[PDB]
């Protein structure tokens, strides 16, 4: 048995045990992006700790943020408004594309199928400008906020994401003449890393790692959250459990953002974009300059922030690359006493020697892949 | 609701048989996907023309600090200090003293542009609008240390682009 | 757009295509205006080798016709 | 845009597809750089009476 | 004068090699909806200038070899062996008029495996080894089908010189009576020159440097080009008018140029095989059909009263 | 044929540029020939071109001045050369540019913009600004042991 | 003289063909990694720079620290660095790997990765921008075409 140091985002050390072209072994050696965000948390007040986590899944900024959010609004009891809670499905489903092209098109560039990257990569560039246009960043927009947004869209955003998003399902169309039938990409994934509904369970997996085996779970339908529950769409299951399927799945969840996000730029109502509630949520600026209580509210929420009820909560999302949550202890101070992000592709990489079993060298690159691996999140 | 994305039954009639045979053999599918890499060869390239050209940005985007001055140039801020605390990576230095005429002012204004995650909590909090992010992006540097920004770096970057981010704030203030 | 490749291709191509002109015309340069005589095989050389026995400049492609008869 | 009519039916032809139509990049139809200003509500608790902050 | 022609052979050869590569960097930004090389020099006509003055003057870096002499040897059997492979190419008259042209091209491109398998031993690193080992078994493999493919074309065109090619296609390329070939005699190139989808050296290593990794390149891309241009000669024969010779020049090389491009064509089109799927894609399927390809070709010619003439 | 439309538009750029000259000394220094409509330009020499009918990021350019602030930008230009006014037009931060809308002037706005002054003797240094914190005592200047 | 004549053209020859063919080795750790690949993505195309978007360490001329550099990840590119072959430039991007950024006050963080290696260019942000980290490779060639290697050889 063969031992290698280093095979194949972020950065990976794998250990791994061969017999010939079989891997035997598969042993990731992770840490070499653990930043010690858990730690920093606790010294920040919340608003200080949103930040944090666009930089975990940081293909996912603005569903990592919603997440948060939704774990603080849990702990402060209070609610975001309709409006602000209407943008946050809509932007968390143009991040769900953001993440999805991310993940097919590396994937296929690591296998060397590298041109579908540069085609969609494009579409990327201008979704960062949806991100540039309401938050004035491209990737950390630190935009969604526990008690709603942090501004209203711009005048005319909305006419050029339906512009976008008019075009984008013939990007998806050319993505798969390029992949799903040709037969090189089908020998690469079909019948890789086959994982039963069981294991998948029991090893912790969660979103497409689990769509992938049958399993018919979805936290937007079965514990839905902001407004998932006013949209229609569909969920994509598998029926092999392979690295092919996976891709399917995840092709077709591109499909089905296009079409929330049409639901979304239709219903998308009127009204204030956070909290009417200013112990929680910073006054607009032209109150905080004319009222004292305003400026107060404001004064004390950028320096003490607002204090959050002692508590715990699980609060979970369904992002891009699964089960996103948090496990965010309240001590009743302005600052958090714990908070563990839990990271779905954490469990996915410590499945990886159970998936790499009785498989070729190669086909360790096509099963990270499928898994959609961001060490950001695995190390926090 | 769900859909099956991959659960089809091929046709076992001659017909459907000899179609994959054909496709086996002939490497149609492939030959179509020689198709669509064709076609992109002949549609006009999206690279533009940097640094002739540039991409666009909006009146909010986040880039190289600055400190502003009101119309008679007097200093904005006062510090007060909600900058620094509210800053997520406490990369703000600030001390102050009352100045010569009685004026609560800086006397130490910092931003380390290398703890700075540029996420524009500081113009938020900041009651006058006294620091801002501006629109440069264009300030990289040969050395560590001209990163660690001190006062009078940053008010030369404001009186250096004042013009613009007034018009900035002024196309932006209104969603604040 | 696309036509700019052209240029690489045409400084491609006339790479290519120098190496068979220069040949072409260099055989005909030193062979009197005509084809390198091609002898592949044993009978072929003995009538070259007649050819310059008869030519009386020992050239091979020096052809000698009815003035000599 | 600025393809001939000879060029557009080449790559129509090969992709398979009516590219003219969905473009991939943007002309005339994107928003207007400049807006005019915008006027945003107010939330539901901006009001003058019957909104003492321990009813919410 | 006869000097002058190797020279106006090789220098062609390596100016090609250099704008093959601007080329190949064009072609392939155009497939992935951008420019590539257009800043240094006007369209990047400098950029390969750049490159080789570049790697030039790059440091050397070679590691304690194993073997000094084997170092050396690598690069100089890759380079010399890449430009022998031109001299018996008829464009449309060969450098040397060699009547087995076709087998002397065998049996010299059999020798350039040797490259990879002494690169392998001067590394001084068992994995380079390893790695030198699956190529060399990869380029083996596929001198098998390349070998039988070209054994069967040449009983259409009745002998082993290369000029005798052109005249068997006079009337028609010879893709015609035998496309089931030219398939998988091109597809057999690619992976003898280890190119997409075929490119498992670079895959492999990924999951030499300066002048030294130039000249590896170098005899690389010669290879590429040359490959293609056997390919048009095989398949796609072009007609010689004695008196314009130049006819046939211009002909040829846009056909061995297109067959070029195609090559960059497919390695922006399709992703990469596994090692034993290109393995299993020689011997479980182009071996058989070559073999009854191979026997096909044989009777043909008899059945038909279709036998060429040897001379 | 349209190869002949294509063709005439390939020599109208030639003339557009002043001749041949002029069409050559844009290719090299900005490896772009094509044509567009002068919107103004600046104190140092920058010239802004738009044309609508590119697609969007294409449609607005700057050719830079060949000389700023004393440094020759023949080949050496940086982005860091737009001034201000001009780059929020450029950028496309707004739709009019400094001659439709001039900005608001300012006694303190600087008359004079700087480029990126990064590796050169204008560099920034950074240094504390605020003065000692303690007062040491000074012995006396004369003898009493 | 000819002589200096001659080596200050010499010099420009090396310097143009050493900016004119940068070949990076991206240190792709954490976020900043994504705007790099926006930057070879079609909108820029580093390519067309004569940047290529990924060349092996050995054949590398430029190290893009692009991300979070921690502690059990120091010795690694240090490595990387030492085996890359001269003239070698270092590109320190985005607010970690200039000074630890937002992680600065972690145990398991090294506070700038100029602590590791040297470092030729910074480029501020949290990401920069796929234009801003352009500016700064761009900024790199600039310095290339100012060293005078030549000059001084001949002076020794
Ligand atoms: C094969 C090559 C054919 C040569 C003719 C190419 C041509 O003129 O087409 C331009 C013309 C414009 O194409 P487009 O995509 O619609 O461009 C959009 C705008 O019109 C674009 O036009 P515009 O609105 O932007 O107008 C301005 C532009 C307009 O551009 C032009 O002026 C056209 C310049 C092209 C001249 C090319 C000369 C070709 C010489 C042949 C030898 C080189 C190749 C080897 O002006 C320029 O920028 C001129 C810059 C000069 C570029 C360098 C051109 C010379 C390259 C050759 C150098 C050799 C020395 O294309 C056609 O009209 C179609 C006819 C050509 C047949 C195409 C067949 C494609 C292959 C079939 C499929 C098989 C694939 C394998
Ligand atoms: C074999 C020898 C071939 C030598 C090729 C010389 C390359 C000419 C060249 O430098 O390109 C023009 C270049 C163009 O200048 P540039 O490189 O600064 O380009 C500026 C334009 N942008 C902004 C788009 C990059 O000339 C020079 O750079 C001046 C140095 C000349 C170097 C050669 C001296 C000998
Ligand atoms: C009347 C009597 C006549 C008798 C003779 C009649 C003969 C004619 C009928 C037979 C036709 C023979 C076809 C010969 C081509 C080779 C066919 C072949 O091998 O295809 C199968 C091969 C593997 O197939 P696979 O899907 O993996 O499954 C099989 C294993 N279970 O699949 C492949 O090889 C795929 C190729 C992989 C490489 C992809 C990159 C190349 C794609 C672009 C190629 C463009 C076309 C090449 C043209 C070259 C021109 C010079
Ligand atoms: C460790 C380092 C390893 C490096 C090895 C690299 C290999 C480099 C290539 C080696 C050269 C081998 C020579 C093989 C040439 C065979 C080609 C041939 O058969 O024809 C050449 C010529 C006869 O021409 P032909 O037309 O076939 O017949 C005569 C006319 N009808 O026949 C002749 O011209 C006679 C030439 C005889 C001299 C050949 C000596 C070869 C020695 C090479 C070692
Ligand atoms: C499915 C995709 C597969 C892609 C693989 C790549 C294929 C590339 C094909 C390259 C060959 C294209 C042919 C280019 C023609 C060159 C111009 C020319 O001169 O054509 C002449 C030819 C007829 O003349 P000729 O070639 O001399 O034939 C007489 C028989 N000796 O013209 C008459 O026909
Ligand atoms: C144009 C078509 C028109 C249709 C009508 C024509 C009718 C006349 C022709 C009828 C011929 C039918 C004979 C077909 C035999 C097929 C045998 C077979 O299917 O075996 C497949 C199998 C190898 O496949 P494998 O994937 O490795 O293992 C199976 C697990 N899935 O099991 C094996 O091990 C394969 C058998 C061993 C390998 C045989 C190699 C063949 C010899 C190679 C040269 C090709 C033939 C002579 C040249
Ligand atoms: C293709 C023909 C081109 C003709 C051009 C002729 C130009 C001749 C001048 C060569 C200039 C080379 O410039 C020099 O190259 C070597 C490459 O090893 C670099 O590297 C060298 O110096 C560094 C220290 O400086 C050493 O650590 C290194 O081991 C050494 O190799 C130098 O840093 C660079 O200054
Ligand atoms: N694969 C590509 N086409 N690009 C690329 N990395 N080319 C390598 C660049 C190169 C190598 C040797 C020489 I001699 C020259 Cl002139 C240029
Ligand atoms: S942008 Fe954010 S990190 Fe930077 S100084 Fe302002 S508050 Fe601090
Ligand atoms: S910049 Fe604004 S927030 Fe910061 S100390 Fe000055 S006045 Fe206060
Ligand atoms: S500097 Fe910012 S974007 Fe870059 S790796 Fe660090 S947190 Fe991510």
């Amino acid at each position: 048995n063969l031992t290698l140091n280093f095979g194949p985002h972020g950065v990976l050390r794998l250990v791994m045990e061969l017999s010939g072209e079989m891997v035997r072994k598969c042993d990731p050696h992770i840490g070499l992006l653990h930043r010690g965000t858990e730690k920093l948390i606790e010294y920040k007040t919340y608003l200080q700790a949103l930040p944090y986590f666009d930089r975990l899944d940081y293909v996912s900024m603005m569903c990592n943020e919603q997440a948060y959010s939704l774990a603080v609004e849990k702990l402060l009891n209070i609610r975001p408004p309709p409006r602000a809670q209407w943008i946050r499905v809509l932007f968390g489903e143009i991040t769900r594309l953001l993440n999805h092209i991310m993940a097919v098109t590396t994937h296929a560039l690591d296998i060397g199928a590298m041109t579908p990257f540069f085609w969609m990569f494009e579409e990327r560039e201008k979704m960062f400008e949806f991100y540039e246009r309401v938050s004035g960043a491209r990737m950390h927009a630190a935009y969604v906020r526990p008690g709603g947004v942090h501004q209203d869209l711009p005048l005319g955003l909305m006419d050029d994401i339906y512009e976008f998003s008019k075009n984008f399902s013939l990007r998806i169309d050319e993505l798969e003449e390029m992949l799903t039938n040709n037969r090189i990409w089908r020998n690469r994934t079909v019948d890789i890393g086959i994982v039963t509904a069981e294991d998948a369970l029991n090893y912790g997996f969660s979103g497409v790692m689990l769509r992938g085996s049958g399993i018919q779970w979805d936290l937007r339908k079965t514990q839905p959250y902001d407004v998932y529950d006013q949209v229609e769409f569909d969920v994509p299951i598998g029926s092999r459990g392979d690295c092919y399927d996976r891709y399917l799945c995840r092709v077709e969840e591109m499909r089905q953002s296009i079409r929330i996000i049409s639901q979304c730029l239709n219903k998308m109502p009127p009204g204030e974009i956070k909290v009417d509630d200013a112990k929680v949520s910073p006054p607009k600026r032209a109150e905080m300059k004319t009222s004292m209580e305003s400026l107060i509210h404001h004064f004390k929420l950028y320096t003490e922030g607002y204090q959050v009820p002692p508590g715990a909560t699980y609060t979970a999302i369904e992002a891009p690359k699964g089960e996103f949550g948090v496990y965010l202890v309240s001590d009743g101070s302005s600052r958090p006493y714990r908070c563990k992000i839990k990271a779905p592709g954490f469990a996915h990489l410590a499945g990886l020697d159970k998936m790499s079993k009785g498989h070729m060298l190669a086909d360790v690159v096509a099963i990270i892949g499928t898994q959609d691996i961001v060490f950001g999140e695995v190390d926090r | 609701t769900y859909k099956y994305v991959n659960l089809r039954e091929p046709s076992m009639d001659m017909k459907s048989v000899t179609d994959r045979a054909a496709q086996t053999l002939l490497w149609t599918e492939l030959i179509r996907g020689l198709g669509m890499t064709l076609s992109y060869l002949f549609r006009e390239p999206a690279t533009i023309n940097y640094p002739f050209e540039k991409g666009p940005l909006s009146p909010r985007f986040r880039g190289e600090h600055a400190l502003r001055r009101y119309p008679s140039g007097e200093e904005r801020c006062i510090a007060c200090k909600l900058c620094e605390a509210v800053c997520p990576a406490q990369a703000i230095t600030i001390e102050a003293e009352p100045r010569a005429d009685g004026s609560r002012r800086t006397t130490r204004y910092d931003i380390d542009m290398t703890k700075c995650i540029y996420c524009g909590f500081c113009q938020e909090a900041c009651p006058v609008d006294a620091i801002v992010e501006g629109p440069n992006f264009e300030f990289s540097t040969e050395t560590h240390e001209e990163l660690l920004y001190n006062k009078e770096k940053l008010l030369n970057n404001g009186d250096k682009w004042e013009a613009e981010i007034a018009a900035n704030i002024q196309a932006d203030y209104l969603y604040r | 757009m696309w036509f700019e490749v052209l240029p690489g291709i045409a400084v491609m191509g006339v790479c290519l295509f120098i190496p068979g002109m220069a040949t072409a015309r260099i055989h005909r340069f030193s062979n009197g205006g005509k084809e390198k005589r091609v002898a592949h095989y044993p009978y072929q050389w003995y009538l070259m080798e007649r050819d310059r026995r008869v030519s009386g400049v020992n050239r091979s492609y020096v052809s000698k016709g009815l003035e000599n008869i | 845009a600025s393809a001939t009519r000879f060029i557009q039916w080449l790559r129509n032809w090969a992709s398979g597809r009516d590219l003219q139509a969905k473009l991939q990049l943007r002309y005339q139809e994107i928003s207007k750089r400049t807006q005019p200003p915008p006027k945003l509500p107010v939330g539901p608790s901006h009001k003058l009476s019957n909104n003492y902050y321990c009813t919410r | 004068m006869f000097m002058i022609n190797i020279l106006m052979l090789i220098i062609p050869i390596l100016l090609a090699v250099a704008f093959l590569t601007l080329v190949e960097r064009k072609v392939l930004g155009y497939m992935q909806l951008r420019k590539g090389p257009n800043v240094v020099g006007p369209y990047g006509l400098l950029q390969p200038i750049a490159d080789a003055i570049k790697l030039f003057i790059k440091e050397p870096l070679r590691p304690a070899t194993s073997s000094a002499s084997m170092f050396i040897l690598a690069p100089i059997m890759a380079l010399g062996l890449a430009l022998t492979m031109w001299i018996p190419l008829p464009m449309p008259y060969p450098l040397i008029n060699m009547n087995l042209g076709v087998l002397f091209m065998l049996a010299m491109s059999s020798l350039a495996v040797y490259s990879i398998l002494w690169s392998g031993w001067a590394s001084n690193s068992k994995y380079a080894l390893i790695g030198a080992l699956r190529a060399v078994a990869q380029t083996i493999s596929y001198e098998v089908t390349l070998a039988i493919i070209l054994l069967s074309v040449l009983l259409m065109s009745g002998s082993f010189t290369l000029s005798t090619l052109i005249t068997t296609q006079e009337q028609m390329w010879l893709i015609l009576p035998a496309w089931p070939l030219a398939m998988m005699w091109f597809i057999s190139t690619l992976a003898e020159t280890n190119r997409a989808p075929f490119d498992l050296t670079e895959g492999e290593s990924e999951l030499y440097a300066a002048g030294p990794f130039a000249l590896f390149f170098m005899a690389e891309y010669a290879n590429i080009i040359m490959m293609n241009i056997f390919t048009a000669i095989l398949f796609l024969g072009t007609s010689h008018n004695p008196h314009m010779p130049e006819l046939y020049t211009i002909n040829f090389t846009i056909k061995s140029l297109l067959l070029t491009m195609s090559f960059l064509w497919i390695r922006a089109s399709y992703p990469r095989f596994r090692y034993d799927q290109l393995m299993h894609l020689l011997w479980k399927n182009f071996l058989p059909l070559t073999l009854a390809l191979c026997m096909w070709h044989v009777s043909l010619p008899i059945l038909t009263s279709g036998i060429p003439p040897q001379t | 044929m349209e190869l002949l439309q294509v063709l005439k538009r390939g020599l109208q750029q030639v003339s557009g540029h002043g001749g041949l000259r002029g069409y050559l000394r844009v290719l090299f220094r900005a490896n772009d020939v094509r044509v567009g409509t002068l919107v103004g330009e600046d104190k140092y020499g920058n010239k802004y071109y738009e044309d609508n009918k590119q697609f969007f990021g294409r449609h607005r350019w700057v050719i830079y001045t060949t000389e700023m602030n004393g440094k020759n930008t023949f080949w050496d230009v940086d982005g860091s050369m737009v001034p201000p006014e001009w780059h929020r037009w450029l950028h496309c931060m707004t739709d009019d540019p400094p001659t439709v809308k001039p900005p608001t002037a300012r006694k303190f706005i600087w008359t004079n913009h700087k480029f990126n002054l990064s590796g050169t003797p204008q560099q920034y240094v950074p240094y504390s600004t605020t003065r000692k914190k303690i007062q040491e005592w000074v012995p006396p200047s004369t003898p009493y042991k | 003289s000819r002589g200096e004549y001659v080596v200050a053209k010499l010099d420009d020859l090396i310097n143009w063909a050493r900016r004119s063919s940068l070949w990076p080795m991206t240190f792709g750790l954490a976020c900043c990694a994504v705007e790099m690949m926006h930057m070879a993505a079609p909108r820029y195309d580093m390519d067309r720079f004569g940047v290529v978007f990924r060349a092996s360490p050995r054949q590398s001329d430029v190290m893009i620290v692009a991300g979070t550099l921690t502690n059990k990840m120091a010795p690694a590119l240090r490595k990387v660095y030492d085996q890359m072959p001269e003239p070698r430039y270092v590109v320190s991007m985005g607010s970690c790997a200039n000074g630890g950024g937002y992680y600065h006050y972690s145990y398991s963080v090294v506070r700038g990765c100029d602590r590791i290696v040297p470092v030729d260019i910074y480029v501020p942000g949290c990401p920069p921008t796929a234009e801003a980290l352009l500016y700064g490779i761009l900024q790199l060639q600039k310095k290339i075409k100012r060293e005078k290697r030549l000059r001084i050889w001949y002076r020794r």
